[PDB]
RNA sequence: CUUUAAAUCCUUUAACGAGGAUCCAUUGGAGGGCAAGUCUGGUGCCAGCAGCCGCGGUAAUUCCAGCUCCAAUAGCGUAUAUUAAAGUUGCUGCAGUUAAAAAGCUCGUAGUUGGAUCU
């Protein structure tokens, strides 16, 4: 006997069919237009969607005054209103069935920090973010899928450490200043 | 220049028959393929689903020809299916396009739950056959897409339908009777008497009846 | 055809048979739609409109279209009684 | 493409029969 | 037709278990005779002796020679006919030397060309036989 | 520094640390199944490949290589057990004229099933 915990998951799943031209195509469109590393990452987006889908799937076949339909649905719709993934204004169940995987990838930091002006390209986001010159609030934050809460977006600068924001100078250019 | 030959393309080319709901509705034989290029010819397309060579034993050796499968539709409400044998690929493919336009079947599409916004699966379960096999849709939820094999996902696709789970029994191997019973479940689409087509029908004019005097002058 | 909103989301309204209640198909040349001319009470003439119905192809291949088109206009009262 | 085709039509049962019409659909 | 009373669960379950002894597969598995007669014992792979090189012909439609290798397994002593894969192999391999075998690909059956072969080698004194073909090691002195 | 029993690791911070940024991504494939070359050289039913169909007998889209290409990617091949695919064990839900299949025929205990009818 060990003081240590074995609970771990899979966060993606691999199609069963390993060749055709579609899929491919179609996860390829998704990793050049959001800057992805691989199908991994398109797999994984894909994954938790599932599983939203299938506990929407879930609650939808139950009473409407079902006291758990209620409370797991309200629990459901609120947290994807929270992320932006879903409208205040489409606040119902069966709108769940209605997202689509892009949803999900818009809210990422990566592309948040391409759409806010930070970086000029989606590229040069996902490297601006990995180099430690973002942060969320207050915190440094070093992860390209960071999913961007709707009340965390207005806070997104440039990390007052960094010489992008903090105006100090980096290893290149302190180098190239004492060549002269 | 399309010059008509029989009534409903004098009636079509005349600017008299405006849908072709309404030769629809009146089972209508469609024979002649400028009438769908008329109506869909901006939204079709077309697919070849396989080229088959078969064979004829003679005294000499085997006289070889070719079979295409071709399915067309735009991809909201109508779809067809067309077969054709010929000694010439390319004259294979022509032929089997215009069969499938003249065979374009109206695709009923219905609600899985709640009824809100555009109909996106099946009105409910069906079932097509053509020699041992046996293809059934099933209504999905909104966004679970095509659950089918490539064959009938192509028709599926084409016809309009968004959300399907399907089974198939038999044979599926051959293309040909693959195709023709998943084009079979959905033409039954609009043949399944459910309860909101209780109301009783009005019958109106044919377009024989319609139109007839200006038949009659042209 | 009525989704939640109120709108009929359908391609086209399909005509019954009139003897069977079936569905008529897109696709099925046996089926018929019959129109036939009502006269007036006093001086035996067509008045120009009249009264339809319509048969599918089973029925008419069973043999039995005949006698539902008698039993139809029967009810209509184009056929006398007996 | 025609070339396809044609080298299927040549031989419609040969060597190269299945990547013609895997071309030709 | 099948029974379909509420009360036939038993005579259900016990047709189902007579007739499932009459499929190939759970017979197969469940029987004990297979596990007995298959000389890895069970395992996936084994280890053997070489006791001799051996070309075996081709089946009829296509001609050649396939190298094999009869084996010895340490754990049981059975003797054994394995392919070994590439061109040139055989040259790796000498007489009474230690070689790791595996199975060929179809649970036991004989693959392709080979008549009555259903391993192959995977290791030849103690180094792979690919890392062997392609330069990245060395044969052992 | 911090961590810790003492340390290590991670986190925090000096200094150094990138143009082939050589600080150089691999493992499997390229006839079909199944995505991606009937390009070039060698071999010539040999060597070999090939899960299956097959490829090779002097113009090999299949072998041995070069180039190019594609699948996943810090991972990817192979062997074996097992699950889905398998409505090929069938309760859901399979079959028994001719494809494997109804006892030669009848009786009969257990088993299984059992017609209306009562506010
Ligand atoms: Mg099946
Ligand atoms: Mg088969
Ligand atoms: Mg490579
Ligand atoms: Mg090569
Ligand atoms: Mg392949
Ligand atoms: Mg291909
Ligand atoms: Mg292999
Ligand atoms: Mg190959
Ligand atoms: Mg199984
Ligand atoms: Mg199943
Ligand atoms: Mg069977
Ligand atoms: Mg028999
Ligand atoms: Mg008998
Ligand atoms: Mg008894
Ligand atoms: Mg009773």
């Amino acid at each position: 006997p060990v003081a240590r915990s074995w609970v771990c998951r899979k966060t993606y799943v691999t199609p069963r069919r390993p060749f055709e031209k579609s899929r491919l195509d179609q996860e390829l469109k998704l990793i050049g237009e959001y800057g992805l590393r691989n199908k991994r990452e398109v797999w994984r987006v894909k994954f938790t969607l599932a599983k939203i889908r299938k506990a929407a799937r879930e609650l939808l076949t139950l009473d409407e005054k079902d006291p758990r339909r209620l409370f797991e649905g309200n629990a459901l719709l609120r947290r994807l209103v929270r992320i932006g993934v879903l409208d205040e204004g489409k606040m119902k169940l069966d709108y769940i069935l209605g997202l689509k995987i892009e949803d999900f990838l818009e809210r990422r930091l990566q592309t948040q920090v391409f759409k806010l002006g930070l970086a000029k390209s989606i590229h040069h986001a996902r490297v601006l973010i990995r180099q430690r010159h973002i942060r969320v609030r207050k915190q440094v934050v070093n992860i390209p899928s960071f999913i961007v809460r709707l009340d965390s977006q207005k806070h997104i600068d440039f990390s007052l450490r960094s010489p992008y924001g903090g105006g100090r100078p980096g290893r290149v250019k302190r180098k190239n200043a004492k060549k002269g | 220049e399309w010059m008509p030959v029989t009534k409903l393309g004098r009636l079509v080319k005349d600017m008299k028959i405006k849908s072709l709901e309404e030769i629809y509705l009146f089972s209508l034989p469609i024979k002649e393929s400028e009438i769908i290029d008329f109506f869909l010819g901006a939204s079709l397309k077309d697919e070849v689903l396989k080229i088959m060579p078969v064979q004829k034993q003679t005294r000499a050796g085997q006289r070889t020809r070719f079979k295409a499968f071709v399915a067309i539709g735009d991809y909201n409400g109508h779809v067809g299916l067309g077969v054709k044998c010929s000694k010439e690929v390319a004259t294979a493919i022509r032929g089997a396009i215009i069969l499938a336009k003249l065979s374009i079947v109206p695709v009923r599409r219905g609600y899985w739950g709640n009824k809100i916004g555009k109909p996106h699966t099946v009105p409910c379960k069906v079932t097509g056959r053509c020699g041992s096999v046996l293809v059934r849709l099933i209504p999905a939820p909104r966004g679970t897409g095509i659950v089918s094999a490539p064959v009938p996902k192509k028709l599926l696709m084409m016809a309009g339908i968004d959300d399907c789970y399907t089974s198939a029994r038999g044979c599926t191997a051959t293309l040909g009777n693959f195709a023709k019973a998943t084009f079979d479940a959905i033409s039954k689409t609009y043949s399944y008497l459910t309860p909101d087509l209780w109301k009783e029908t009005v019958f109106t004019k044919s377009p024989y009846q319609e139109f007839t005097d200006h038949l009659v002058k042209t | 055809m009525q989704n939640d909103a109120g709108e009929f989301v359908d391609l086209y309204v399909p005509r019954k048979c009139s003897a069977s209640n079936r569905i008529i198909g897109a696709k099925d040349h046996a089926s018929i739609q019959m129109n036939v001319a009502e006269v007036d009470k006093v001086t035996g003439r067509f008045n120009g409109q009249f009264k339809t119905y319509a048969i599918c192809g089973a029925i008419r291949r069973m043999g039995e279209s005949d006698d539902s088109i008698l039993r139809l206009a029967k009810a209509d009262g184009i056929v006398s009684k007996n | 493409c025609p070339e396809w085709m044609d080298d299927f039509e040549a031989d419609p049962k040969g060597k190269y029969a299945q990547n013609l019409l895997k071309k030709l659909i | 037709g099948k029974c379909r009373g509420l009360r036939t669960a038993r005579k259900l379950r016990s047709h189902r278990r007579d007739q499932k002894w009459h499929d190939k597969q759970y017979k197969k598995a469940h029987l004990g005779t297979a596990l007995k007669a298959n000389p890895f014992g069970g395992a996936s792979h084994a280890k053997g002796i070489v006791l001799e090189k051996v070309g075996v012909e081709a089946k009829q439609p296509n001609s050649a020679i396939r190298k094999c290798v009869r084996v010895q397994l340490i754990k049981n002593g059975k003797k054994i006919t394995a392919f070994v894969p590439n061109d040139g192999c055989l040259n790796f391999i000498e007489e009474n030397d230690e070689v790791l075998v595996a199975g060929f690909g179809r649970k036991g059956h004989a693959v392709g060309d080979i008549p009555g072969v259903r391993f192959k080698v995977v290791k030849v004194a103690n180094v792979s036989l690919l890392a062997l073909y392609k330069g990245k090691k060395e044969r052992p002195r």
